[PDB]
């Protein structure tokens, strides 16, 4: 019985969970973003702009309608940096538990 | 394994090498016969060949003692150029001489240490035949001529063979004293007939560039580069790649502007007329060149390149490693000529007088590429004949007088070895009846007349093929290369020998 | 020997099923209660944001009525089995933001005892086989 | 189901022994024309004697399975008189086969059986002599003259008197039980004829020169011995390591990482409190660098034969697992040397603190010479460790066959009927051992058997034939000793399995 | 399959885009010289005689069969059209090619500039399928004609046109 | 079951060895005659080593499989004479089936095989005197390996080959108790320049690093930095992810690992050893940095390549950055930069005045081919040395010493008359078999050659006058200069009667189907 | 044989997304019926994510027209999809059928 391929079977799957919680992550970041650039190309301020908060709206200027898509894309960009930094983190274990079945 | 003893490797040493120098035999002489090639594998394609290192390419070869003899077809092939099918049929001469000495009793050690010393007793009556022509410029220009249309002959190639003649005995004449295959530029394109081949003095690119680049540069300088546009090389000057962060494209996309307009800067302070270039050229930077009169060349040959440094004093840029310090090439006269169907650039009066560029035209890539193949293995014996201006007499003529000689002294040493030197001077003779079956002739007669012409000493003249008729010597156009022959008998004499050193074979596959 | 890999195989595969059918409730869970919080958090109240707005209420699932809106300032949030009260907006806030954060670390936290609990099942099933 | 009966089954079974028996002749001596054995296996197995061959064999033979279960009976007792049981019992079986077309069908053989090896066995422990501490012996010259006997077959000159009163040691020191293996002389390239080397513990042929290899300690007081089973090297590993760069110090990080657990490998057992480090996988060129760091002792690619032989005699056991590293594992000398003998660097391990394996260890600079000092010398150990065990020492070499077959032919006239047929051929299989060693030392084999019988008619003390005097003599006299039970073992066993076959004349088979 | 058989697949196949006439008889004359190399090979002759001389016979047999023949023009269009047609009804086909024998003529015509007029490109000669009309309704159109046009809301007659030529994809 | 009896087994006995020991007639001395194998891979191999080809063949028989490990005892000790063992044993095993064909027992010669094998060995002890002086016996071993060149790989004898692979061994044996150890040298070839190039390192060598010639390309003192850690930025094959906020950031960058640079440098260069090395490489931006910052660094250094240099210089190697010492230093005796072949690039020779424990001899070649062909000629010619340094016991063997020791054990069957008379004839005879293969494989009439030396034994005892096998009809051992170790020789006749002792050693020829399937 | 289901799940992976396309084919039908009817009576805005923007009713009529084209685009390459892997998958049947037997 070993205990270091029980750490070895373990590595490989948190390798395959992460990768995809970054795509997944990917295609609301660019949903968002096209979003953004559509409706400012049609029709800015002229006499007011609706914005959709579940079903009652705001009216206000063309530029703060992107501010609330901004910061959602500003948090999530920051997950997919937080998320690569642990796709990084589960490679330094895998290049360290073929020395392990050795050493115990 | 199957371990091969003695008794059973000479019947397959015997069955092995003599079937493959049957196939040679076949294809040597312009007169002789041909050979079918039928592939060895499945869905066996056909051709008609006269040269016997194309055989052993579609034919393969497992014969033990024939596989040596593939290794030694290769060096005649590529060091030496001509005698590839000369040489294997020579060292098969050899071992049917030696199968009567196997059918006495006769050891091999006998049989290898005659024909050592009478390879090197005809090597000297080889130097004996060695004969100058570099005393005149006038004789080393009909020098040229002569083996022009031997080795061009042998390769299948006499048809436009003369029109190729009179361009390449040309190109090595402006060698002068040493032997180039880095100044001799070999350009193979089709369009036009064979005889609209042509020969430039110096260096050519086949590049259509028209006349948004200067294609006139008078007093040019040259810089031999490999510095891209939009590759983003060494030397940085802007943005990197980043990763983790959406905003930075900006600094990406406006770097590439400044990149390319720099190296319209870099190029513009070498001082050039012309920038060569191994990669693409963008539209922005090129119409930037042809305005100041620099010439734009993309997609250029990755060996054109290199050899445009040397024939031009220039150097390369080593992937803009050197972005100053590299040094320019100059030239006389820049001139596209329509050369075909095709336009052409020429590089005139570049710094080498060695340099030239022959310029081959074929109206299909059927002849386009059998030509190149037999003109390469020509100007390599024409840059040895630049080292050593000398010719050996052929059509057997010098195949005769090194056997008498090897007879001599097999008629002044014979003890155990010169046994083997008797079997020798007859396998010499045995390549003379070769060309008389290649021009199908009796080889009894002609052999027995060319012996007694050698006897007294005539080897002013021996057998001119194309009537089997004895005729003049030191040219004649059958006076072959004195480089071509020393390489010939080196080889032949050697690796028969080695055949005979294997008769403890052992196959394990 | 294959043959004590080859029963470890079926005994692993059939306990995947059974976790399968606790994640997707675990799942389900989830959006419900982020549809609250983002759509509450962006609006804030007709109070905080700031007298009267625009509106196209919900009366069907494709069938929109625009008009101006002016409400009390009250949320009457729904419990559910015959209960409604009336609610504000800090009551209802701080509600789901507990709610939000347990939901994922609910998700989260017994994704991984499941997958040791099969680990659990393959291995029990197996050394009964070779003893007896 | 399927069956085969009567006299046909049954000489069928006895010429089936005979071919076994046709092997196995003179494999007691050390010569004949020789079978390496490939099976599917495919692998090149030799033998000196027939036991380890008849191991090989997967007989067709079901009665000839039996000869081989009650040799293979002898073989578990001492580990020798396999031939013995084989060769008489199918010489029984040779004799009595004409017999049976006469009508020898009856058992009434098996009576006569008996009769005769109750006699036998009585002739043997009475003519034998009990001796151990000094009767006629030294205590030490009885296994002094044994191993003397074993080393004048091959022609050392003197010095197998000086080779016999070192192996003597080895036996004394180990003895327990009659065990030989751990004696196992070890072949050494380099030192001389003259010199000799007993070992207390056990020693380690090979090992290679590594970084820092000269720098690990040749002195110890108490080697913590750690038989590991793992190979190090850093080109073991794969590499994948990731973490984010805004410097190059990191570059730095991503190396030596890697290299602390390769580290980590032997930290774990060295602060266990283990000091020697042996594997008989290679030691990696960056793992040994640690080793002369740690400043304890490291070898790599040592023999696991002399691996095992290690987890005897100090306490220690097999190593690197996943858990239980302790010292509980570990073995223990009291001394630790490594004189390079030849151009080997060769180790010793002796201090142990289980006297498990005592081997000696034989020089010469040689594999032709030495190996036939070695195979004299694992003879002259089952002599001498099974004369500790028996104190009643008959001698070898076919001196009491033929005094037994002198005995016996006379027997054979006071038995009436068949039974004395029996006897005449119970005396005839006799003398199969010197049937062979007449035809190996040379002699025209039948003719020393009638001298033997003069000799038995006049004296009869001891009156067999030398192989390495290549005469006929006493055997005692000529000092080839070893102890009579187990020949009272072999005279029981023989009777017993030829009894048996020829009570089978019917056989039982089932091809479903 | 055979190596002397699939030469013939290929004599025939040079005699078909070189002439396209005279296939038959192509054959015929090879089998026909096989019957001469018999002979010789019987008698002892060494195949490089008997190729060089059958080279030199070529060369020496044409030269005697040249003045054999008649020399014809090849600017007049009208003797060119007595040439023709004299050969077509000695062929097989003649029952359309009496219409379509001066269409041709009209046809090579216009590439006859010089009186030297050069074997002939084929590949400028276009043949066009209608799949209606008639042998009568045959004719010659200059420049190239074209299949089926896929036009969307473009042009169906345009005066002075500009040919041009599409090498990238959309998508 | 099928069992072979006796004569029927010896039968099969005959027939591998009459196969392996014909094949090794036509292959002694330098006439002998090259033994060719295609491999299981379909290889073609042209050797004339019976080690070579005895390991290449796939042996099928209770005699060819142990042919391979009694080969390998004769290769690895001697070297040259791997024929002569398998012609000798050969031929007293099919004179053998003839004394049992005269109804001679197999076991009674073989029981006379070994005292036949110890009167020989007698003999030797009279032949050819053995003491030859250590600057002397140089230039007979200067001729011995001349004979193995100058006639097998290259026609006409390197001079500075056989010159060298004297020279390499008093390196080792000085240190080593007058004997040589076979893992303290190595024969180490690299084509790429000249086949006349041949150097001796006394330690290891490394292609030398320099990525610019604008950058100054240094060799200093006799120190060497044997490292693992980073003096360069090292590469464990993978990769990170790059992010930099801003280009000046990385403007900054470029400033900063410059002084990281210099870190690297004023750590290494305090402790001393200025030539770094370490394991793991880099690309050549950041080496000509290091270049220009005035230390040179090699990169892309092979694994085992680090401990080779180690065990050379007899120190440690500096495992990390943080742990720095001169005692995980090289201890060098000359570290000096020779130019690698002729035209493609520069290595480092690191050599040592302290530890001979990777002594190189380094040659070069032209050609792939004859490189292997020329280390089997100095892999034997650096076996036969051991002997010699040893004890300086010669012999004047090829036909000399063959026709003695058969004047001797033919005399010792006499003077000795017993049952061993036929199997010291069977032992007499076989020892003539090997000077009529040396002439056998020649051109020379074998039968005249064995005639003429006997009359010579008939003149003088103790030969140093034996055949020739070059055909200059001049009949010597030392003036022929074909001369050898008697320790060789004498390893020889034990390795014959060992195989005819190994094939006797069971009695049993009995299969059960499987003994040899 | 993973080459069987592989061009099976790259075809059927293409065929639910065009599934989609045809429910949005036929109300991108019903919008013309609505958009006909309108011509100034109501105007139209365009429901896109979380912004509802102002349209017109010619730039209803290009909209819808639009996207109607789009699904037609993507009907007519599956087409060419659905032939070419039915087609080389069932080249496949036989030939990797015979390496599992062997």
């Amino acid at each position: 019985d070993q205990q270091k391929i029980n750490k070895f079977a373990r590595n490989t799957s948190r390798i395959t969970e992460l990768k995809e919680e970054i795509e997944v992550k990917k295609k609301q970041l660019q949903n968002l973003e096209d979003a953004c650039d559509d409706i400012m190309l049609a029709d800015d301020d002229c006499l007011m702009i609706p914005y959709q908060i579940g079903d009652v709206f705001i009216s206000h200027s063309q530029e703060e309608t992107q501010e609330m898509l901004e910061e959602a894309k500003k948090n999530l960009q920051e997950e997919i940096d937080a998320l690569e930094s642990r796709v990084e983190s589960i490679q330094r274990v895998l290049a360290d538990l073929k020395v392990q079945l050795y050493a115990k | 394994a199957d371990e091969e003893r003695a008794e059973t490797a000479r019947l397959t040493s015997f069955i092995g090498a003599i079937a493959i120098g049957d196939l040679v035999k076949s294809t040597l002489g312009p007169k002789g016969m041909d050979k079918i090639l039928l592939s060895s594998g499945r869905d066996a394609s056909l051709m008609v060949t006269n040269d016997g290192a194309t055989i052993l390419k579609n034919i393969g070869v497992d014969n033990p003692a024939a596989k040596v003899l593939v290794d030694m077809s290769r060096v005649q092939d590529d060091e030496v150029g001509d005698g590839t099918t000369s040489v294997t049929v020579l060292a098969a001469e050899l071992l049917r001489e030696a199968e009567s000495l196997i059918a006495k009793k006769i050891h091999p050690q006998t049989i290898i240490a005659g024909w050592r010393e009478a390879t090197k007793a005809a090597r000297e009556a080889l130097l004996s035949s060695a004969v100058d022509h570099g005393s005149d410029e006038v004789k080393f220009r009909q020098d040229l001529m002569n083996i022009a249309g031997t080795t061009l002959s042998s390769k299948l190639l006499t048809h436009h063979k003369d029109h190729f003649t009179k361009l390449a005995v040309e190109a090595v004449l402006r060698l002068k004293g040493s032997g180039n295959l880095e100044a001799i530029h070999i350009i193979k394109k089709l369009g036009g007939s064979l005889a609209d081949s042509y020969l430039d003095e110096g260096f050519l690119l086949d590049k259509k560039i028209g006349v948004n680049q200067p294609k006139r540069i008078e007093n040019a300088k040259i810089l031999i580069a490999n510095t891209g546009m939009d590759t983003d090389k060494i030397k940085i000057f802007g943005s990197r790649v980043r990763v983790d962060s959406t905003a930075k494209v900006a600094e990406i996309e406006h770097a590439e502007k400044e990149k390319m307009k720099e190296k319209v800067e870099r190029i513009l302070k070498h001082g050039i007329n012309c920038f060569i270039n191994r990669q693409l050229i963008y539209n922005y930077p090129e119409q930037l060149f042809g305005a100041a009169g620099v010439m734009a060349i993309e997609h250029a040959d990755f060996a054109g390149v290199e050899r445009l440094a040397l024939v031009t004093g220039g150097e390369i840029a080593s992937t803009f490693d050197h972005p100053e310090l590299v040094k320019l090439g100059s030239c006389k006269l820049i001139e596209e000529v329509m050369i075909g169907e095709d336009k052409l650039i020429h590089f005139s009066g570049v710094a080498l007088g060695e340099a030239c560029t022959i310029v081959l035209r074929g109206a299909t890539q059927q002849i386009l590429d059998e030509a190149e193949r037999s003109l390469h293995d020509a100007l390599c014996v024409l840059a040895q004949t630049v080292k050593d201006s000398r010719t050996v007499y052929g059509g057997g003529c010098s195949e005769m007088l090194m056997a008498h000689a090897v007879t001599q002294l097999a008629n002044r040493t014979p003890g155990k070895e010169a046994v083997a030197m008797e079997s020798y001077a007859k396998a010499l003779r045995m390549l003379p009846t070769i060309i008389a079956d290649n021009a199908g002739y009796d080889s009894a007669d002609l052999v027995a007349q060319l012996r007694a012409a050698h006897s007294e000493g005539n080897t002013t003249a021996g057998l001119d093929m194309r009537e089997g008729t004895i005729g003049d010597m030191a040219i004649l156009g059958i006076t072959e290369s004195f480089q071509v022959k020393r390489q010939v008998l080196l080889s032949a004499a050697e690796a028969a020998e080695v055949i005979l050193r294997v008769d403890n074979i052992i196959k394990a596959a | 020997v294959l043959k004590k890999l080859d029963e470890q195989y079926q005994k692993y595969k059939f306990m995947e099923l059974n976790l399968a059918q606790k994640k997707r409730r675990l799942k389900g869970q989830i959006p419900e209660i982020k549809q609250t919080l983002e759509i509450l958090k962006y609006m804030q109240k007709k109070k905080e944001s700031t007298n009267s707005m625009e509106t196209r209420f919900l009366l069907a699932d494709n069938l929109y009525c625009k008009a101006s809106v002016p409400p009390t300032d009250k949320m009457c949030l729904w419990l559910g089995a015959n209960v409604m009260l009336e609610y504000d907006i800090d009551e209802a806030q701080a509600l789901l933001e507990k709610n939000l954060s347990t939901a994922t670390k609910n998700l989260d936290s017994l994704e991984e005892d499941l997958d040791f609990l099969r680990d659990q099942f393959t291995t029990t099933e197996v050394n009964m086989a070779r003893v007896y | 189901t399927d069956s085969s009966q009567g006299i046909p089954q049954l000489v069928s079974n006895i010429s089936a022994c005979q071919v076994i028996a046709e092997a196995v002749r003179t494999t007691l001596g050390p010569r004949g024309m020789d079978k390496l054995i490939v099976d599917g296996r495919g692998k090149a197995t030799i033998s000196n004697d027939g036991a380890t061959i008849l191991k090989l064999l997967d007989v067709v033979h079901p009665a000839a399975k039996t000869l081989v279960d009650i040799a293979k009976s002898q073989d578990a007792e001492v580990g020798d008189g396999t031939t013995s049981v084989t060769l008489l019992a199918a010489e029984f079986l040779k004799q009595v086969k004409p017999y049976v077309e006469e009508g020898l069908h009856p058992q009434i053989i098996i009576r006569a059986f008996r009769t005769a090896t109750q006699l036998a066995v009585n002739k043997i422990k009475e003519i034998a002599v009990t001796v151990k501490k000094a009767d006629k012996v030294e205590q030490r010259k009885l296994l002094e003259k044994c191993a003397m006997t074993a080393l004048s077959s091959k022609l050392i000159s003197q010095q197998k008197a000086f080779f016999a009163k070192m192996v003597v040691d080895a036996v004394m020191m180990l003895d327990d039980l009659l065990q030989l293996k751990m004696i196992g002389i070890k072949k050494v390239q380099g030192g001389a004829l003259e010199d000799s080397q007993l070992v207390a513990g056990v020693a380690f042929k090979k090992t290679f020169s590594y970084a820092g290899f000269e720098m690990q300690p040749k002195k110890y007081h108490n080697p913590k011995i750690a038989l590991l089973n793992v190979e190090l090297e850093l080109k073991a590993e794969k590499d994948n390591a990731e973490i984010r760069v805004h410097t190059v110090e990191d570059y730095q990080a991503i190396v030596d990482a890697e290299w602390n657990i390769l580290y980590d490998k032997l930290e774990k057992i060295h602060h266990s409190g283990a000091k020697v480090v042996l594997s008989k996988l290679p030691i990696g060129d960056v793992a040994t660098q640690y080793f002369a760091d740690r400043d304890m002792f490291c070898a790599g690619r040592v023999p696991e034969e002399d691996l095992k032989r290690t987890m005897m005699a100090c306490g220690g056991s097999i190593q690197t697992s996943v858990n239980a590293l302790s010292a509980d594992v570990l073995g223990r000398c009291q001394v630790f040397e490594e004189t390079q003998i030849g151009g080997e660097r060769y180790n010793f391990f002796t201090g142990c603190p289980k006297a498990k394996t005592c081997t000696f260890i034989l020089r010469g600079g040689a594999e032709q010479f030495m190996e036939e000092t070695e195979r004299s010398l694992h003879d002259a150990i089952m002599i001498v460790r099974r004369a500790i065990k028996n104190d009643s020492v008959v001698a070898g070499g076919g001196a009491i066959e033929m005094e037994l077959s002198k005995y016996l032919r006379d027997y054979s006239r006071t038995i009436p009927g068949k039974q004395q047929l029996l006897i005449g051929a119970y005396a005839k299989a006799l003398e199969i051992i010197p049937r062979q060693l007449c035809d190996n030392a040379g002699f025209d084999a039948t003719n020393i058997l009638n001298k033997l019988r003069a000799r038995h008619a006049q004296g009869g003390t001891w009156y067999g034939v030398d192989i390495n005097n290549e005469d006929i003599a006493d055997n005692f006299e000529a000092f080839v000793w070893e102890p009579a039970m187990v020949r009272i073992n072999a005279l029981t066993a023989a009777s017993e399995a030829a009894c048996l076959i020829v009570s089978v004349d019917e056989t039982i088979k089932n091809p479903r | 399959l055979h190596p002397a058989a699939r030469m013939l697949v290929e004599l025939s196949k040079a005699q078909d885009i070189e002439a396209g006439d005279g296939t038959t008889s192509v054959v015929i004359i090879a089998g026909s010289l096989l019957d001469s190399c018999t002979k010789l090979l019987q008698k002892g002759i060494h195949p490089t005689i008997i190729s060089e001389s059958f080279q030199k016979a070529l060369e020496k047999g044409i030269e005697i069969l040249t003045d054999m023949s008649r020399p014809v023009e090849l600017s007049d269009r009208e003797t060119l059209l007595n040439s023709a047609t004299t050969s077509l009804n000695s062929k097989v086909v003649s029952q359309y090619s009496s219409l379509l024998s001066p269409m041709s003529v009209n046809a090579v015509m216009k590439v006859i500039d010089p009186a030297t007029a050069t074997s002939v490109d084929l590949r400028d000669i276009k043949i066009v399928k209608k799949l209606g009309g008639t042998i009568d309704d045959c004719e010659l159109v200059e420049g190239l004609v074209l299949t089926q046009k896929v036009s969307n809301s473009g042009i169906t007659r345009v005066e002075k046109a500009k040919i041009g030529l599409i090498q990238f994809c959309l998508s | 079951k099928s069992r072979l009896m006796g004569l029927e087994a010896l039968k099969s006995h005959i027939m591998a060895a009459k196969a392996v020991a014909n094949t090794m007639r036509t292959s002694l001395g330098p006439n002998g005659l090259d033994k060719m194998m295609v491999d299981k891979d379909g290889d073609v191999t042209v050797t004339n080593d019976g080690a070579t080809i005895l390991s290449m063949m796939d042996v099928d028989h209770q005699i060819a499989k142990l042919m391979v490990e009694l080969s390998k005892s004769q290769d690895d000790e001697i070297g040259d004479g791997t024929t002569g063992v398998v012609v000798l044993a050969g031929a007293l095993l099919e004179e053998a089936e003839q004394l049992l064909d005269r109804g001679i027992h197999p076991i009674r010669i073989a029981d006379g095989y070994e005292q036949a094998a110890r009167v020989a060995i007698e003999h030797l002890d009279k032949i050819s005197d053995s003491v030859l002086v250590d600057i002397k016996d140089t230039e007979p071993l200067i001729q011995t390996a001349k004979t193995t060149l100058g006639s097998k790989v290259v026609n006409s004898c390197h001079r500075q080959m056989a010159e060298i692979a004297v020279n390499a061994v008093l390196t080792v044996a000085d240190m080593e108790r007058r004997d040589v150890d076979f893992e303290l040298i190595k024969v180490e070839g690299k084509v790429g320049g000249r086949l006349e190039d041949t150097k001796l390192i006394k330690g290891v060598i490394v292609d030398k690093d320099f990525s610019h010639p604008q950058m100054p390309k240094k060799v200093e003192d006799a120190k060497i930095a044997i490292l693992t850690c980073p003096f360069e930025p090292p590469k464990p094959k993978t990769k990170h992810k790059l992010d930099v906020t801003s280009v000046e950031d990385y403007k900054a960058l470029q400033k900063y690992e410059k002084e990281k640079f210099e870190e690297m440098i004023q750590q290494i260069k305090e402790t001393g050893a200025n030539l770094a090395i370490c394991q793991w490489g880099f690309d050549d931006e950041a080496n000509h940095l290091l270049l220009q910052n005035n230390l040179p660094a090699v990169r892309w250094v092979g694994g085992p390549e680090i401990e080779l240099i180690a065990i050379a210089t007899g120190g440690r190697i500096v495992p990390r950055f943080s742990e720095l010492t001169a005692e995980k230093l090289g201890f060098a005796g000359l570290v000096q930069e020779i130019s690698f072949g002729t035209t493609k690039d520069k290595m480092l020779v690191i050599e040592q005045c302290k530890n001979s424990r990777a002594v190189t001899i380094f040659i070069r070649g032209g050609n792939k081919m004859i490189i292997e062909e020329a280390k089997r000629s100095l892999h034997d010619a650096l076996c036969v040395i051991r002997n010699l340094i040893r004890d300086n016991r010669v012999v004047y063997g090829g036909g000399a010493a063959e026709i003695s020791c058969a004047l001797a054990v033919s005399q010792e069957a006499d003077k000795c008359p017993t049952l061993e008379q036929y199997a010291m004839r069977a032992f007499a005879d076989a020892l003539e078999v090997i000077p009529m293969a040396l002439s056998e494989n020649s051109g020379m009439n074998p039968i005249q050659t064995m005639t003429e030396v006997r009359a010579r034994q008939v003149k003088e005892m103790n030969p140093a006058l034996g055949i020739d096998c070059l055909h200059k009809g001049t009949n010597d051992m030392k003036q022929q200069h074909v001369i050898e170790t008697l320790i060789g020789k004498k390893q020889q006749i034990s390795l014959a009667t060992q195989m005819v002792r190994m094939i006797l050693k069971i009695d049993d020829i009995r299969k059960p189907g499987e003994s040899e399937e | 044989v993973e080459k069987y289901q592989q061009l099976q799940k790259d075809l059927s992976k293409s065929m639910s997304g065009r599934q989609k396309l045809e429910a949005q084919l036929t109300e991108n039908n019903i919008v013309k019926e609505e958009l006909a009817l309108l011509d100034g009576s109501n105007v139209v805005f365009k429901l896109l994510g979380p912004v509802l923007v102002k349209q017109e009713l010619g730039e209803a009529r290009a909209t819808v027209g639009k996207r109607l084209d789009y699904i037609t685009a993507e009907i007519k390459r599956y087409e060419s999809q659905l032939r070419d892997l039915e087609r080389q998958s069932e080249q496949q049947r036989e030939t990797l059928a015979q390496l599992q037997q062997e």
